[PDB]
RNA sequence: CAGUAACGGCGAGUGAACAGGGAAGAGCCCAGCGCCGAAUCCCCGCCCCGCGGCGGGGCGCGGGAAAUGUGGCGUACGGAAGACCCACUCCCCGGCGCCGGGGGGCCCAAGUCCUUCUGAUCGAGGCCCAGCCCGUGGACGGUGUGAGGCCGGUAGCGGCCCCCGGCGCGCCGGGCCCGGGUCUUCCCGGAGUCGGGUUGCUUGGGAAUGCAGCCCAAAGCGGGUGGUAAACUCCAUCUAAGGCUAAAUACCGGCACGAGACCGAUAGUCAACAAGUACCGUAAGGGAAAGUUGAAAAGAACUUUGAAGAGAGAGUUCAAGAGGGCGUGAAACCGUUAAGAGGUAAACGGGUGGGGUCCGCGCAGUCCGCCCGGAGGAUUCAACCCGGCGGCGGGUCCGGCCGUGCCGGCGGGGCGGAUCUCCCGCUCCCGUCGGCGGGGGACCGCCCCCCGGCCGGCGACCGGCCGCCGCCGGGCGCAUUUCCACCGCG
RNA sequence: CGCGUCCCCCGCGAGCGCACGGGGUCGGCGGCGAUGUCGGCUACCCACCCGACCCGUCUUGAAACACGGACCAAGGAGUCUAACACGUGCGCGAGUCGGGGGCUACGAAAGCCGCCGUGGCGCAAUGAAGGUGAAGGCCGGCGCCGCCGGCCGAGGUGGGAUCCCGAGGCCUUCCAGUCCGCCGAGGGCGCACCACCGGCCCGUCUCGCCCGCCGCGCCGGGGAGGUGGAGCACGAGCGCACGUG
RNA sequence: GAGUGGCGCGGACGCUACGCCGCGACGAGUAGGAGGGCCGCUGCGGUGAGCCUUGAAGCCUAGGGCGCGGGCCCGGGUGGAG
RNA sequence: GAAAGCGGGGCCUCACGAUCCUUCUGACCUUUUGGGUUUUAAGCAGGAGGUGUCAGAAAAGUUACCACAGGGAUAACUGGCU
């Protein structure tokens, strides 16, 4: 006997029954931040304070 | 020297066991020669039976095993006799033939005879000169038709009786068969001083 | 599956090989003993070869 | 499997994975279960206790034939026959028991072990437990022996 | 069975058997007790067939063995004689005529086809729209690399000649003249041996499993065994102290074969060679090293220096950068040529600088889109006909096939079931209720198939007619279109 | 920095641009170019500055006046078999396994047997042994019966991954509102597993009272309370292969 | 979120999922333990319509490079069958 | 002891000993192997016989004729600290 009958996860992952109960990717990329030292540089203290 | 909680083991192989090992190279030969002198010999004794001649029904003894049965050696002598063949005619006409079983039982008896009954009525024979018959011979009719047997002649197997679901009778379910079992061990064990107290009053 | 019952069904077909039994000791050699500045192993027992 | 072994891997290693300070030397505290009662004594005592000593009767001539009894619970009782029979039985309104030998399938003792489904029944058995007759009279059956 | 019952400073350790399933299967014979006129056996001498396993026949007041017991009958499964029933003609060893297992020898498919590489081809490309030819042969070896087709072979329930076996019809020689069922009547057996005591060994065998020495030594409704010494008692089971016997099992010697996930000349046998050799030991014994020129010796004529070993030129070969212990030719170590360096022994890590060796096949220096700016060319886009192919959905057409789907049929079977029950077997009471075992027939389950209807599908599994889109080919279009290549320091 | 409206005192304007703004760009340049020069770190030789004792091994401690090592090539040392344990992968699963046997070039392979599972290990333990051998309350009749019966029946507590119900709520200018999807107050079923309390089976002890009959006895069974067991409390095993010990 | 009421035929890379990507902290080590080796050796089953007398293995090398390393790949020479 | 209670050795901290084998004690006990009767033997439970090297081998010397495996874990020299 099979382990799993439709073996097509093609199909399966974006069939409706799936498709309807999941969470929206979150698909943008943060890089880190350089830490700009907001003591010399003005806007980021204003950003900040 | 022992590690941790571990089975203790004693391998018996303190004495000389290289120079005693033996190895089963020989078995895929050993199976094709057996095979090769088994065909050889059915060819030989051509129109008879492969397996050779036909084994009586026996009991296994021991109280493990005495519910089954096997091929016994041969057909005892007063199997023979109520059957009707003589001890020295029955081997030549391919029935084995044990002088040592003794016969306890009627019923033992009573299987083989009819057992030999079968045999009797089955068996061709052919004319020991081929162009004039004898009286105890076959007709040409069956010798023509008459064929090498392959396996174990009349094979024996072993079946048990079919009992029908039966209303339980009112004393059947009332019959304390533990009590029995326990009175009838205690019947067993004391019996022999019951008996020497009851002698010395 | 196949993989395994491959790997461990092709060594059936297998004849077996081995090194003579008596090979290397059909010799009498013993050790010198630890004096005469040699290595302590066996040496063929001594003669004119 | 040579190339999956740890011995692979000890190769440039010096000591091949049994220490610098104790060797890996031939017998250092003796050969099999040797130094049972004196060196040994802990792991003997800790692990293996009762192994020392004589217990009971000897036994001299032994056949294991004579002492043959494999037991049957009333948990699987009913499988030693067909679902067949367990149903028509209920299917029926005689009140007619089915017969299950049980030395035909290959057991001697019932044992009681068991709950036991309401319908009667009859066990021809070569012996019997007492909690294993009683359910069978609580159930409304009966007890034939074998001899 | 079983690392079990058991043995064991009961420590380390040791350690069977019965039952069960198979491989194989095969049974018998004396002495004794007795009856048959010793009815038995060995050997010499003559004759005939005729025997490289010394045998059959005739012949002898020829010789011996043997009553201190030869042969026939007969052995624990009982045997023998006498009476009454019953029914047989064929067992055995040796000549022949013919057809139907092994050892030997001789053989049997198809390319050296056309170009081409090489010192040499077995390499490379090609060989009808008849996929070069044979293929029951495409294992392997040889042959100037690497070959199904050049050669030996391989394949074949292939051919031929010899030779030795095996069996059946029957001709023919010899002997043997032999059965069973039931009653009556006789008979029945192995001794310094069983057994016991002790001693030593042995065993898994424990108040003693087996074997042996010595002492004591039997019995016949007895004797042996019944895994704890002994008495009394039932019960079971065999018949010791005489003998033969295939098959299945074992095999590092020997004769012959076939193979390997083995070793590849410091390996594998000690031995790939003039190896149990040379050599060593007074002897018992000990015991090595040692494979390869080249396709083919074509193994270097001749000139020349020298006393010669040796060279220098020629010459053979693809090659002597393969020259007789000569395939390849490593490292250590040495000679010489070139470069550089050098009083803290050398060598080493990090960082640069200086000089070499070769490399970039360096040395006027990146291509890529689209557009713009000029100039050339090409038969050239968009559209619209005709055809063929593909995609999707036709939300839900029409017809098919599938279903780890389901509901029906008075649809036609396979297995199965510890679900139930009409014919026949044997026998018991006397054709004959009932008993007995084996076959049949109803029922339940799963399954296979025919007809019927839904539910799913055809995306692990489809068509044809529609419809739309896309692609390709050919017309048609023929220039402010389309499309190519070139310059502008765009 | 609108009033049209919610208090005690006095919901979408439109653009364009600069940038101390989630990590460097130029819409800047200048040379030199075919046997005499450009690049090439690594790698051959040399020089200079700094650093720098000779490896292996036993040792508390090695550069050691500790031992082994002159130099080079080839050989050269945790292997195979049986046993056991635990982990891990696979197949079937209250089973599992033909390993011995038989059947019908590669192949001494692979295939098959089931009325070939004998058998092995497993599904039952405990006792030296003979032996014994794994759950119950209630409701009537006989504030009680040894029982006749009748209904239902594999415990309880606490913690427990997930699951279940849903007080309410998740918008576009509102008000009702219907359907799906979603969050969550609080409240339940509780997996495996752990701790605890019950209980059942075998051995053995203490105390006591009833039951049975083809065999009335030194017969057999039963009860309550502790206590010893490699136990039961709705199975996890077997075979194969690999790893470490 | 959803319903009923009040011209131009266009759009980079990706996803060996055993892959690719993002952010933060960390890194001595004998005996010893584990993992990963596209490190290496020799033979067997598969596979590369692999390579090779237009020159295989092997060997030498102030040549060109890759890898943290085990090692490896090209160039030149020698060699002659894998 | 009137009783509350107190007592399962010594006011407390020490005075002692496994497997195997033996010997006794206990029950109307189990087994003695085809069944019974009876001696005998083996079991089960609890004490004793003893291992003072006291977690428990059964044990005299010599070697200048000496031998092997090791040790600078350990003496006889120097050297070092004192």
């Amino acid at each position: 006997m099979h382990k799993m009958l439709n073996t097509d996860l093609s199909r399966i992952l974006k069939s409706p029954e799936i498709q309807r109960a999941l969470r929206a990717p979150r698909k943008k990329i943060h890089r880190r931040v350089l830490k700009k030292n907001p003591l010399k540089n003005l806007r980021i203290m204003l950003k900040l304070n | 020297a022992p590690s941790r909680n571990g089975m203790i083991l004693k391998p018996h192989f303190h004495k000389d066991w290289q120079r005693r090992v033996a190895t089963w190279f020989n078995q895929p030969a050993r199976k094709i020669r057996r095979r090769k002198a088994r065909q050889a010999r059915a060819r030989r004794i051509a129109p008879r039976p492969a397996a050779g001649p036909i084994r009586p029904i026996v009991r296994c003894p021991t109280v493990r095993y005495h519910t089954k049965v096997r091929a016994g050696r041969g057909f005892s002598l007063e199997e023979l006799r109520v059957a009707g063949i003589h001890k020295k005619v029955a081997r030549t006409i391919g029935i084995s033939v044990d002088p040592r079983r003794r016969n306890k039982s009627t019923e033992s008896l009573q299987a083989n005879v009819q057992r030999l009954k079968e045999y009797r009525s089955k068996l061709v024979l052919f004319p020991r000169k081929p162009s004039a018959p004898k009286k105890g011979d076959s007709s040409a009719e069956e010798l023509k038709l008459a064929t090498q047997l392959t396996g174990p002649v009349m094979p024996i197997r072993n079946v048990f009786k079919k009992e029908k679901a039966r209303v339980i009778t009112e004393e059947e379910k009332n019959f304390k068969a533990f009590a029995s079992l326990r009175m009838a061990r205690a019947n067993a064990r004391l019996f022999g001083i019951r008996a020497k107290r009851a002698k010395e009053a | 599956i196949v993989n395994f019952v491959h790997t461990n069904l092709r060594k059936n077909n297998r004849q077996p090989y081995a090194v003579s039994e008596l090979a290397g000791h059909q010799t009498s050699a013993e050790s010198w003993g630890t004096g005469r500045a040699v290595a302590r192993i066996p040496r063929v027992r001594g003669g004119g070869t | 499997p040579s190339r999956l072994r740890k011995t692979r891997k000890l190769r440039g290693h010096v000591s091949h994975g049994h220490g610098r300070i104790g060797k890996h030397r031939k017998h250092p505290g003796g050969r099999g279960n040797a130094g049972g009662m004196h060196h040994h004594r802990i792991n003997f005592d800790k692990y293996h206790p009762g192994y020392f000593g004589k217990v009971g009767m000897r036994h001299y001539h032994l056949k294991r034939n004579q002492s043959f009894c494999p037991t049957v619970n009333l948990d699987k009782l009913w499988t030693l026959v067909s679902e067949q029979t367990r149903v028509n039985a209920a299917k029926n309104k005689t009140g007619a028991a089915p017969i299950i030998d049980v030395v035909r399938s290959g057991y001697y003792k019932v044992l009681g072990k068991g709950k036991l489904p309401k319908q009667p029944v009859i066990v021809k058995a070569k012996f019997f437990s007492r909690r294993a007759e009683e359910k069978i009279k609580g159930v409304g059956g009966a007890c034939v022996l074998v001899a």
